DNA sequence: AATAAACAATACATAACAAAACATATAAAAACCA
DNA sequence: TGGTTTTTATATGTTTTGTTATGTATTGTTTATT
């Protein structure tokens, strides 16, 4: 059971979401208005604040913590660079993906009472 | 439960009988009939917008007497959940956070809030600055304070 | 002038006195709890790094350090008639196999000839250690950072240490300075190499969040050195409990800054810090005792004054009719000790050692405590249910304590400490009329160069046409303004050319409409994508 | 795709761009920004007092701050607190981080030398950075606290200063208490540079600074197309005269049908061509003086064998009526 | 169709290491050995990118197909039936 | 249930391209012996 | 300090792979008749 805080553990929960998912479909099924087996693919950064603000209990707005966490994150190796490990800051062109398998996103997903498996369908 | 029946127009006589009971000036009433003819092309339900800008000029308007007197502020929104016979306070509220920042990228709002001179401006340049000597409203002001003294004490004597 | 060379040096208070008495006093009591933890953490490697006799003596013995926020320093024993080295490897010094030994080698070298009093570095030297230095070898190897690190060049590592195990005069010792996650490292080295490691391992947890050991202790550190002359509302210690949640790793070095830059806004703008000491009564003004009438526990104690005693000739005299008698209204109160610390001291010891519970906030306790939760708070073991009677208090509605208090009832080191970073940005552009108040009549029918197309960079698309932007921008500026500001300055004359130039109007909007999207590529709002074809653009930025 | 393009632009050139520009960055909005300037200046005993605590304070907000920190760095702190410790004042070292050649062996050696040499540091001058100032912390951990150093790190998120073995480096330097670090960022991204581990070492707090500057040094290093077209348009001014005639003939053709490949002209017949007007002699003779063409970009050949100009329809009459006539 | 005991998930990868060093597999774009030293040394220095993702993860090709199985595997082992698909 | 015929709606093969993996090169930084 | 080697940043080239648009071919849908 991991010891990351809460924010955190939601920032890890929408990471998630972008394995099986593409840029095509994710912005039609997730409105305000399987790759389970396969590998993951390519973040870019504010895609996961898009995600983020969404799955979250207007009940946030202020981001500093958020933006704390992803570098925390960043030092585990759970989330990594697809380039090299250097100008990944200034928005370059730099992807992002994710470097834990499901089980381990299925425990620490009841662990904060969210529920994934509805939103993973082939 | 006039806010949800939707789809009717408030024309340029409906328009300034809404405003003419709340007390607005004739600067802003010719330009709610100007912002409400921008947005008689590109709106989704006409209840809610036209409702949703005339309490917070009202809010901007009055301020002189709302940051005077907080007991108004309940007095101006429940007598149009009266006038638009609401459901309750709820509803009410939700619409003008909404629009609020669905004005805020235009330009009469940014003039009439510099224009009135109303806002108080100089708690916002240090509330935003980040000032330690800004404002703790742990205590109720001196002004409220001797507006409640004087109330009191001349009740009291 | 000189701004494009880099790094150019150049050579060019009765209230604040209490303050200093007060801030180092407590920050004796930090730092000393600092050197616990950190006697502690160099005090449980040392016994266990020694005293471990196994049986096939030819394994290292392993440490996995599990929490462990990859800066715990070690020191070692003398030990004499051997030598003990610490090496220490970086991934940042752990390009490939090759100079991960070679640095390694290295450092123990220049480290062995200064105890010592043309080689080789490389494994070469362990061997003849014996004879190159007389006394034996006992290294230890401080993996700072140890899951960034490729670790099939770890696995290739480890294995040529491996080699090593076969001239009997040298030891190997590893500590694996792990951030967390055990179960991660056992599933990316090679199963062969688990079963090397398996030998004598010790999983000894180091944490600063351990039960709350020292977070609960530096909480009730501070309480005391505030003791009676101040208080903490219950706004303030939620804002404690919520943010400080927020940060696993280090809670205790975040408490510290977060109190203290409290205790930094109490001295800087309450008149009434000062008669925390009741000898300076000689201070007292007119101007402090008409800043004493606003406080909300006094003018509503007068009116329970009022209703209560419906003869008010006596409250009304007591008022500001006489001051003498007002300001001995006051001081009727000021020595109010707020038994809630005391009484958290009491309780805190006891369910420490009496029902000896380990898993408990303090802060929290003392916030339960704030709102008479304190039963609803020893619920959570059923343990104080014997005790839940001689451990009990009301907390009682105190009279002048907010005057002597903190609290973010203005959210200020909400903002100042915990920015809402880019929403203070977006709301700077949007409106910008809250931060500014012959030309400045055009800044009155013009707005900013940065922020009027902002609105329209709201109302673009995903991905957006350079040009039509500013087909866009143009029509947000009026024609006669310009023209008049062109032709403003009668003094130049390079510029009135260009005034005078029919087309003047278009061209000093792609000017200037290349200032403002040249100036927003360094705030990365903005990316050009494609690089050399620039004809379209993304915008990352939304709001929210 | 009929898409409005920067290339149909009416275009400014060098001297025209910079001098209005200026005429703005000084004349725009002036009375309300020294208005801001005013009211903000009552903030600087604010952080004179919260700086003896040695906390890292942080700059963020809209426009530049490269001015505000200077006035705020120079003029008013360094001499405040030489004043009220008790001889030169305190050792101002900026770092600017809009120039990307910052390095992190460079500005450090400057360090240790602005830092007391009170030992030899160089016996342990050896990647012996972090090293070095390892042995200077738990130092500075028993002297008497006191500011010696203040520095200042303009535009934070720099191109150099944002790269990870030089941001680790600047978050030792501030557990320091002698050191206080008055530093500025300007990206939206800023707080993605910092975990729980520096922010430790770094104790950050923050404060907003928004005056809206037009960042004019800040602009220098950067670029955009406005910084080829406008390659070509020298090389012409200077050239042999035959030149000009020969690309005036190949630039009507060329325009006679964007400009791009399909208005272009095979080999022969503008061999022949210029032939025609007692231009070009042969194919090498043309050629080598084309080659010149070719050299600095200035034309394009695709497959007829068509030579074509790659510059829009807009550009090349401009080309005709300003430089070639 | 009939006793056979299943393994885990955590052993089996004790058995996929020997089987990736017996040559049975391959790593999907490795290029094995480099002709001389400095082509070797250019690739030492290069960080890779298939570590940085997990172990159960790197795309794992193949040496000897599925049909040559079945000429060498006897018909007598259970599994026969399995060589043929 | 089958056949036929007119018409509409959808799928398919490939063209054109984008982007990521895979690959090399060299001047500037940065260690690093010495 | 000082030369020398090693790594990194910047820059471009190569091959595989995956997405999309579109004109043409296929397939479904309805109605009359056997």
């Amino acid at each position: 059971t991991y010891d990351l805080s809460i924010i955190s553990k939601y920032l890890l929960i929408a990471s998630y979401i972008c394995s099986y998912l593409e840029p095509r479909y994710d912005a039609s099924i997730f409105s305000r208005k399987n790759p389970r087996y396969l590998q993951p693919s390519l973040f870019a950064i504010e895609r996961l604040l898009a995600i983020f603000q969404a799955i979250f209990p207007s009940l946030m707005k202020a981001n500093i913590e958020v933006f704390q966490n992803l570098s925390e994150l960043h030092t585990l190796k759970l989330i990594a660079t697809t380039m090299n490990k250097n100008i990944d800051y200034l928005s370059p062109k730099v992807r992002w993906k994710v470097n834990v398998p499901w089980e381990i996103i299925k425990e620490i997903s009841e662990s904060v009472h969210f529920n994934i498996s509805d939103y993973f369908s082939d | 439960s006039l806010l949800v029946k939707k789809y009717c127009k408030m024309t340029t006589e409906e328009i300034i009988r809404l405003c003419n009971d709340f007390e607005l000036p004739r600067e802003v009433a010719y330009k709610i009939v100007d912002e409400y003819n921008i947005n008689a092309s590109r709106l989704v339900c006409p209840w809610q917008l036209v409702c949703g800008l005339v309490l917070n000029c009202t809010f901007i308007v009055f301020n002189e007497r709302r940051r005077k007197d907080p007991r108004i502020d309940h007095f101006i929104v429940s007598k149009m959940c009266s006038l638009m016979l609401t459901s309750k306070v709820d509803d009410v509220i939700e619409c003008v956070k909404l629009v609020k920042e669905l004005i805020i990228g235009e330009k009469w709002f940014r003039d009439l809030q510099i224009r009135y001179d109303d806002f108080r401006y100089d708690e916002i340049i240090f509330r935003k600055l980040g000032s330690m000597l800004q404002t703790t409203n742990i205590l109720v002001t001196d002004d409220q304070y001797n507006i409640w003294k004087k109330r009191i004490e001349m009740d009291l004597a | 002038a000189d701004a494009q060379r880099s790094h150019y040096t150049v050579y060019p208070e009765k209230r604040w006195e209490l303050y200093h008495q007060l801030h180092s006093h407590f920050h004796d009591q930090v730092d000393h709890i600092i050197d616990n933890i950190e006697a502690d953490l160099k005090a449980e490697i040392s016994d266990l790094l020694y005293s471990e006799t196994t049986q096939k003596r030819r394994c290292f013995n392993t440490i996995f350090l599990l929490g462990s926020d990859s800066t715990t320093k070690i020191e070692l024993k003398d030990e004499s008639s051997r030598y003990n080295v610490l090496i220490e490897l970086t991934p940042k010094e752990s390009p490939n196999v090759r100079m991960m030994l070679r640095r390694s080698m290295y450092k123990l070298y220049s480290a062995a000839d200064a105890e010592e009093h043309d080689v080789s570095y490389d494994l070469s030297l362990v061997e003849n250690f014996k004879r190159l230095f007389g006394k034996d070898l006992a290294m230890v190897f401080n993996f700072k950072d140890v899951d960034s690190i490729n670790f099939n060049t770890l696995d290739n590592f480890i294995i040529l240490l491996k080699s090593a195990f076969k001239y009997d005069h040298v030891k190997i010792s590893l500590i694996f300075n792990i951030n967390t996650n055990l179960s991660n490292i056992e599933k990316n080295l090679r199963q062969s190499t688990i079963r090397l490691l398996k030998r004598n391992y010790h999983k000894l947890d180091v944490s600063s969040n351990k039960g709350f050991k020292y977070g609960n202790q530096i909480f009730q550190s501070f309480l005391d050195t505030v003791d009676g002359k101040l208080n903490l509302s219950d706004r303030f210690v939620e804002f404690i409990l919520s943010k400080m949640a927020n940060n696993t790793n280090h809670n205790l070095q975040l408490l510290t800054k977060m109190l203290d830059y409290s205790l930094m806004s109490y001295f800087f703008q309450n008149a009434f810090s000062v008669f925390i000491d009741p000898v300076n009564v000689d201070f007292l003004n007119d101007d402090y005792l008409k800043i004493l009438s606003r406080c909300p526990t006094f003018m509503f104690f007068v009116e329970g004054l009022i209703k209560q005693h419906a003869p008010a000739d006596e409250i009304l005299s007591l008022l500001t009719n006489k001051n003498r008698g007002l300001e001995e209204f006051f001081v009727e109160f000021l020595v109010r000790e707020n038994p809630i610390n005391g009484h958290a001291k009491f309780v805190a010891r006891f369910l420490e050692e009496e029902l000896n519970i380990t898993n408990f906030n303090l802060i929290e306790l003392y916030h339960n405590l704030l709102i008479g939760k304190l039963d609803s708070y020893l619920d959570r073991w059923s343990a104080c249910k014997e005790y839940k009677d001689r451990l009990h208090f009301e907390p009682i509605d105190t009279i002048f304590q907010e005057l002597f208090t903190l609290d973010n009832r203005s959210g200020l080191l909400t903002q100042s400490i915990f920015p809402s970073y880019k929403s203070n940005i977006e709301d700077n552009l949007l409106s910008w009329e809250q931060v500014l108040p012959l030309s400045g009549d055009l800044d009155k029918i013009m707005a900013p160069v940065l922020g009027q197309l902002f609105k329209l960079y709201r109302e673009a698309n995903m991905t957006i046409n350079i040009y039509d932007f500013y087909i866009a921008f143009r029509e947000t500026l009026p024609k006669e303004e310009i023209l008049n500001f062109i032709r403003k300055d009668p003094s130049n004359t390079k510029l009135l050319e260009l005034a005078e130039t029919p087309d003047a109007f278009d061209k000093v909007a792609l000017i200037l409409f290349m200032q403002a999207i040249f100036a927003f590529e360094n705030m990365g709002l903005i990316k050009f994508q494609s690089t050399k074809s620039y004809d379209l653009v993304e915008k990352c930025v939304w709001r929210g | 795709k009929s898409r409005h393009t920067m290339s149909m632009a009416p275009d400014v050139t060098r001297e025209e761009f910079s001098l209005v520009s200026n005429f703005f960055n000084e004349n725009f909005q002036k009375r309300p920004r020294q208005k801001l300037f005013e009211i903000q200046k009552k903030m600087f005993p604010q952080y004179w007092f919260e700086l003896t605590q040695g906390f890292s304070l942080l700059f963020y907000g809209v426009g530049s701050k490269r001015n505000f920190l200077e006035e705020f760095a120079i003029d008013y702190l360094s001499p405040k607190i030489a004043y009220s410790q008790l001889v030169n004042s305190i050792p101002c070292l900026i770092l600017n981080g809009y120039n990307p050649s910052c390095n992190y062996r460079d500005v450090f050696k400057e360090i240790t030398d602005l830092l007391v040499p009170a030992e030899l540091t160089r016996s342990e001058t050896k990647n012996h950075v972090i090293l070095q100032i390892q042995k200077m912390i738990d130092f500075y951990k028993n002297q008497p606290l006191d500011i010696k150093l203040i520095l200042v790190v303009h535009n934070l998120d720099g191109p150099s200063i944002r790269k990870n073995t030089f941001q680790t480096m600047l978050s030792f330097l501030s557990v320091i208490r002698q050191i206080a670090i008055v530093a500025s960022t300007d990206h939206i991204y800023a707080p993605l540079l910092w975990d729980n581990m520096k922010a430790q070492n770094y104790n950050f707090v923050f404060h907003d600074i928004s005056n809206f500057e037009p960042s004019t040094v800040e602009s220098t290093f950067q670029d955009v197309m406005k910084m080829g077209a406008e390659g070509a348009k020298y090389v012409l001014q200077s050239l042999t005269v035959n030149s000009k005639k020969m690309y005036k003939l190949l630039i009507e053709t060329q325009m006679q049908n964007r400009g791009t490949q399909r208005t272009g002209v095979e080999l022969k017949l503008f061999n022949h061509l210029c032939a025609a007007d007692f231009i070009a002699s042969n194919e090498i003779a043309l050629r080598s003086m084309l080659r010149e063409f070719i050299e600095h970009k200035m034309a394009n050949i695709t497959k007829m064998e068509i030579i074509w100009v790659p510059y829009t329809y807009a550009e090349l009459e401009k080309l005709l009526k300003t430089v070639l006539n | 169709r009939i006793t056979i005991k299943l393994w885990l998930k955590k052993d089996v990868k004790n058995v996929w290491e020997n089987l990736v060093q017996l040559d049975f597999f391959t790593e999907k774009s490795a290029v094995g050995l480099r002709d001389n030293a400095t082509a070797a040394f250019y690739a030492s220095n290069y960080q890779f990118q298939g570590t940085m993702i997990p172990f159960d993860l790197r795309s794992y090709q193949m040496q000897i197909i599925l049909q040559e199985l079945r000429r060498i595997i006897p018909k007598s082992n259970m599994y026969y039936s399995w060589t043929q698909l």
